[PDB]
């Protein structure tokens, strides 16, 4: 779930991904329409597919087990699906980390006039 | 997609009347656990638990066709998958309407000391 996912980004990028990413590019927050505006975006985009493909469980509901040990985030659920929701969020918070510098404070709290375009398939 | 969800929510309520669900309670936006905190929250649950019924296509990246006529979100679309989604936004958007009075800011941006309950399943 997001509770779990936010704490993961917020543990790779300072202490509150919830905001910058609550509505960024075209696929970061309350959106999901158009084409990725940049790193953070190709990420937020790639995240929801990753979520999408998990058909076995409910990515938005799944409560998985994880730990931030050594500066590395590890997943601890065996349930092959729960181990995925985590891997997706996990990678996601690494995606949002190594690209924090591409962040354009000019793309958050987005409209959709800038994304009314094609919601690229995945 | 959530762009449209921001849009449909506003129709009964006021424009931009959605920032208060970006993170509200246990389910509205970033969240997904510990059973609701009130009517509002549940709509955010029932809405979550709604996309999971979507057989086929994904709810967050799918743009549907819809029109707001004389105060009625009419989902006019010839694709059951897509139509469905719209209906998860119609029913919900109508839900939060009437439940904006049980509203309490003290259910905003929350964590795992309020939603650690026996996580109600869909």
């Amino acid at each position: 779930n997001f509770f779990q996912f936010a704490e993961m980004i917020v543990k790779m990028t300072g202490k509150e991904a919830v905001h910058s990413y609550a509505i960024y590019g075209c696929y970061c927050g309350w959106g999901g329409q158009g084409k990725p505006q940049d790193a953070t975006d190709r990420c937020c985009f790639v995240h929801d597919c990753c979520y999408g493909t998990v058909n076995d469980c409910n990515p938005k509901m799944a409560t998985y087990s994880y730990s931030f040990e050594n500066g590395d985030i590890v997943c601890g659920d065996n349930n092959l699906c729960l181990k995925t929701v985590c891997e997706c969020d996990r990678a996601a918070a690494i995606c949002l980390g190594q690209n924090v510098n591409t962040y354009d404070k000019n793309y958050e709290n987005y409209a959709i006039s800038h994304c009314t375009e094609e919601s690229e398939q995945c | 997609n959530l762009f449209q969800f921001a849009r449909l929510i506003d129709a009964k309520q006021e424009a931009f009347s959605f920032f208060k669900y970006i993170s509200y309670g246990c389910y509205c936006g970033w969240g997904g656990q510990g059973t609701p905190k009130d009517a509002t929250d549940r709509c955010c649950f029932v809405h979550d638990c709604c996309y999971a019924r979507v057989k086929g296509c994904n709810p967050k990246l799918v743009e549907y066709s819809y029109s707001y006529r004389t105060g009625k979100i009419v989902c006019g679309g010839d694709d059951p998958c897509l139509r469905a989604v719209c209906e998860c936004d119609r029913v919900a958007a109508i839900c939060f309407r009437e439940n904006m009075n049980t509203y309490d800011k003290k259910y905003m941006l929350y964590s795992i000391f309020d939603c650690k309950e026996e996580s109600d399943q869909c």
